[PDB]
């Protein structure tokens, strides 16, 4: 070798660029294996590591560089945190629309299959992926990483002790959620109590018997009808997303 | 890929999964229906008579539909794993 | 032995424990619904942790790194000078009883200081007071969601609507009375007031 | 390779299984929540564990590494001196029937001594008693909570309000109940009791 | 790869198997729960396998090991002497079944003596009655805690009260039935004996 | 690079894929139980493949090894001709479908002979075939365990007895059925017979 | 060590390959142990069959002059460099490039990518994963749709907490029997992956 | 916590639920009284309550959590 | 630990759990009792005028028991906490 | 294997299925009616004297049925692990 | 281990199951049809004073019973774990 000495030098944006591929929504999925993230993260750092300075740790504090990258790693997990909750808003409104259909039975007890989120949370997951992949967006974040690097670079690296914006963040997470949903959720709830009024008027329907089945063939409805808005309901969420990253790196 | 391509595959999804699961359950609904009229008729309020018919009729349904549904998904499988090289740009 | 490290060596001396012991009881709390995924609430309630531990490592490294960004001196007291500052933090959350119960169970001698001179005897003591105090903001934020179900379920089995599951009702409303009254500023203040002393 | 061994010999000899053990029963026998984790659960066990070994760690640290701080010998007799007292310390708490059964199983030679000659027969009755009384213990830590879930479920249906699941109704009041009896220190007292001589 | 190879030697040329599945299955026999961990147990299982090869392992340290601290051979015959006992072993517990489908499969050669010339025929007969003879264990195992679900089931329905979920309301019935007929001796006694002629 | 070696060229290009596929899709089959552990399950495999490979191993130590114990040559021809007996045995059992794709992809040159006269495009064609089987044989032996999940479930039903998970109660009749009909010898004669030509 | 394995992964077939496989082990039912090391295998092989064209280039190129003590570790190292430098260009998207030729901001390449190659490998693998992810859900979608009938059959008999995905698993298995599942989605990946 | 404290948030959500559960179905048990009826009663009644139902419900969450640094102690 | 302590447990149990359900639910069920007497004086076949009133003595008699009842079931699980030890063995 | 085939495997599958149902069930729904016959006759509106018959039937035809539901099943486990190594190709 | 004591086992069970749940309910099914008397006495069309008086007598009987079901329960499960290792083989 004899010529590792400059690869390492910096080595700083490499752990930045790696905490945010690892708690990505789409990247760090665990679909993509370790070896590739980590290699990706390498390749992303030997283009992006021109026009940036250094701060080298080299040796001095017995181990310093150590608090200088838990330091980076903060920051690039709070990017990648900050754009999976905006995944998780689909997330929560097709789990709303699951549990209101009659597919989470599995709450009350505890031993389960659980509240089953691959068929309906794994749905609106990929709708979310590809739309996301689609627009600039998987494009977008590694251009606000890069300015990240300009903003808040390295040093004494002036952290930040702003979390409490994106610790209140599932917050309009769920609001978001909602508006998602609120077309469907209250027909559902209509549903149901359409259904329960039958069950009002003439007794012994008994609705794990009828009522269900009804649910189940209108909720599947109702997610079809609702799929027809999801685009122009998804283009200013991801858009205020992306913009919540540009602020939390681009400020401070 | 156009979001509206992805709009495109999950409205032939969801079609598929909302008009196969009436041709499912529609009948199992009739029947529970009907014991229902059967429960109505003399006040017998009862918990089982009305699951068991449900049952012997979705598995009577599934028997009799069987091949045809089979076939249907087999060809949107179809369809999707030919098209996918060429909705991939 | 440093994957283990991480928990028991840091996870358990700050505030992570009863944030994410809250934020379990309010997902479970919250609507019958899962997924907000115990790895969004794990960063979540991270995120939260760093926010309170703020000052209590703004002091260590007042008292630690600063004058040990110049090789001074390695794997001795200055780990010490700097166990104070986290110590006296952990102090003023344990409640008397629990220090009592473990300086009781320890025997060894009494330690003139109110602080347990070893940290081994005031770290689960801290755990120990702190699951108490996290049950209890869990219980009290339960409160309105079991408000909730009951109301819903006695008006839906008062129409005579058997078998519909109030909880299937009452997630939407769950969430909704949630989100009105604003649900997340209000939790999480709670949880970095009830933590400080202001 | 480590990972292999360090479980089996330091928390299957030690307090760990009963502990553990006990605490998931308690994750269970308290409301249907999961995660306290098993990861806090695990190092808050483990912390009580070496809390309750701390005269049994005291006394091998006398026994075999005090003098070997001065590179006396290595992999020899001396590991036997390290073994006796966690022998008998392991004999304290196996009950007789199951020494008496594996004694019964192994057949080789009637050893007078209380100490099986091998730990390798030791081992596996402590084991068993440690489950045996592990069981116990959650179990009776139990029963209130099975109270609690019956009076509930009792009163709903009372209510002619079937299908409210009286389990997640239950879960606070568990909560509530679980921190005005104090909960966790009578617990961890109960452990540390039960595993010791007083 | 060596490293790969020799847990899965353990485990299939020993009792390992026989013992961690019964064990599997008790973790689902029993009450609900997870986590005795399979971790205490894979270790639990280890010392049962050591105490019951105890005189396997005697048999072949007495006919390799204790000629082979004085470098007398190496990687040669002394591999096949120490074969020979867990050979006979392995022959001792195989059903006539497994061994007749093998001998049919391979075709190689018939052989007069009842031991399979090459050890890979004799390993997975071995362990297909392995598992035949675990399950069967773990079935006879599970028969009482199936009843005792029903039972409770059964009750609960009885006083109307749907929805409370038996498994949750069993979970101490179970633990209680499986410490009062002393549980883990009676199995642990089961497995270890009639895996040898006693 | 040896760990992208060895389990990838032996551990596809002989029976292992097929056979571990079947016996997981068995082990979810089954009662919903983990814990074969997947470990006695690779091992297990590892077993039936060398049993099953015995002839193509034999056939490659008579053509390669026999007269290289010689020190004839190195790095050259004779690892084609070590090539030739497993590239006619995966012949021998890929679908003649994927063996047409896979020409059909490559475009090269028309081979005359079956194979083609590199092993990589024979390998994912071996591939591709060994997985449509296991998935052929690990559907098969499924079916009448979700005959006895669906009698189960129905029965718990229409004994107005829901809320029991009928998993928890079919793993015992699961496993009893897989022992009545003798359950592992049966599917080791089915990989081992479906395998090879009788 | 790791550095060999490394630049295998990312100019060559095996990450989307390796995605689509993941996604399929987790698209089959919730199944796990096909152990993603005969996974890392199978697409590992796949890789090889599909650069076979563009390792062919590059032992007529490279190695097949340099059996003869020639040279080492210069010029030859950029003739081999050329021809799975056009391959990856054959197959990332405009957008990557235009993206990292304006994150490198150095002198403009709009012709083929920078010859240090550095900025062409990201490129590349973000292309991948974008395509992987593709193709992933594309194969995903019809098992969806069965998870979705299962469990919306198992609801509607009332036949609740039996845990649709045990049962589902199943009509997985025989419906990706049937449209014979695994030579329609290694066709699809290796005629995707290159002109046809 | 001091159990009475907690028996005094407890009487608090136990007169809190008795109010709104009253407000909500006593017009519709007077109006079975004075006899599909009831139920258009409850929509009347949840649509003219609106706004100070939910507000007052808002106040006591606010309350609430507000008040839980203070009764941890 | 003997199955005869087992018993002396679950008698404690449920004699606790029978007398706390007891104390809750009869004044309700006598509520219900008086309904049944007003919808039988007139003839008023009604459903709920029955639901109403027992659920508000229900929450009376819990906010009204309350405490004692508290105390009752903390010093049980005190005496529970305290002796298991001893009953270990 | 032909789709045919498949039908086939889910034919034999189904109609077992439904088959084994029907016989351990119908005594337990018919013995409901039964009950609900004892209901009405005298306006006994129950709801657990419906329940317990029930599961006694249920449970004495388990019994009862046993062993020879068992072979059925033997010998049907037995034909597809037989037939298996033919029906692969 | 022949299928003919896969089925002795289990009428074991299914027996003991029978009779347990019988022992257990039999008096709570009883208390229900008298609160049915007390309903058809006068025309009380009640829901829940048909209920409260069952579970106060299925505690009352577990307590009762209680030490010898229990008893029962432990020598049976004493019967089989000592029979395990001859019925194996």
């Amino acid at each position: 070798i004899q010529i590792s000495t400059w690869v390492a030098s910096f080595m700083l944006p490499m752990f930045r660029i790696v905490a945010l591929l690892m708690t990505m929504p789409v990247i760090g999925t665990t679909l993509v294996p370790r070896r590739v993230r980590l290699y990706l993260a390498f390749a992303i750092t030997v283009v992006v590591a021109p026009a940036l300075p250094a701060m080298p740790p080299v040796q001095a504090l017995d181990l310093s560089g150590l608090l200088l990258i838990g330091e980076q790693i903060i920051i690039g997990a709070g990017m990648g945190l900050s754009l999976q909750m905006f995944f998780h808003i689909f997330v929560i409104a097709g789990q709303i629309i699951s549990t209101q259909m009659g597919m989470g039975f599995a709450s009350m007890v505890d031993p389960t299959n659980g509240v089953s989120s691959a068929v309906i949370g794994q749905f609106f997951t990929m709708l979310v992926t590809l739309l996301f992949l689609f627009m600039n967006g998987h494009l977008v974040v590694l251009e606000v990483l890069v300015e990240s690097f300009t903003t808040m670079p390295v040093g004494g690296g002036l952290l930040v002790n702003n979390f409490w914006e994106l610790a209140n963040g599932l917050g309009w997470a769920l609001s978001s959620g909602l508006r998602l949903v609120l077309p469907a959720i209250t027909a559902l709830l209509i549903i149901n109590i359409a259904f329960g009024v039958m069950t009002r008027a003439a007794p012994q329907l008994n609705i794990f018997s009828i009522g269900f089945p009804l649910t189940l063939v209108l909720g599947m409805v109702i997610l079809w009808m609702s799929m027809g808005d999801i685009l122009n309901q998804y283009q200013p969420i991801a858009s205020q997303a992306l913009q919540s990253l540009r602020d939390m790196v681009r400020a401070r | 890929m156009t979001p509206e391509v992805a709009v495109d595959l999950f409205r032939e999804a969801l079609w598929l999964t909302t008009v196969l699961v009436a041709i499912l359950v529609v009948p199992s609904l009739l029947c529970g229906l009907l014991v229902a009229m059967f429960q109505a008729a003399t006040q017998i309020n009862e918990q089982t008579l009305s699951f068991l018919p449900r049952l012997l009729v979705m598995l009577v349904t599934l028997i009799v539909i069987g091949p045809w549904l089979l076939k249907i998904f087999m060809e949107y499988m179809l369809s999707l794993y030919t098209s996918i090289p060429t909705l991939i740009g | 032995t440093a994957l283990s490290f991480i928990p028991a060596f840091v996870m358990l001396m700050t505030s992570f424990t009863r944030i994410i012991i809250v934020f379990s009881i309010l997902r479970q709390a919250l609507g019958l619904q899962q997924t907000p995924s115990n790895q969004i609430l794990t960063g979540m309630a991270l995120f939260l942790t760093m926010f309170i531990m703020a000052p209590v490592f703004d002091r260590v490294n007042q008292d630690a790194l600063q004058p040990y960004l110049a090789e001074k001196l390695s794997a001795q007291d200055a780990v010490a000078k700097a166990q104070v500052p986290i110590k006296d933090f952990m102090l003023a959350q344990t409640r008397t009883s629990d220090l009592e119960l473990f300086m009781r169970l320890s025997k060894r001698t009494d330690i003139p200081t109110p602080d347990a001179a070893p940290l081994t005897i005031l770290v689960p003591a801290f755990v120990i007071s702190e699951l108490k105090t996290a049950f209890q903001i869990g219980f009290m934020i339960f409160i309105p969601f079991l408000i909730i179900d009951l109301v819903v379920a006695s008006v839906l089995m008062a129409m005579g609507m058997m078998m519909l599951s109030p909880l299937i009702i009452s997630l939407p409303f769950k969430i909704m009375l949630f989100v009105l009254v604003d649900g997340w500023a209000l939790i999480v203040g709670t949880l970095a007031g009830s933590f400080g002393g202001v």
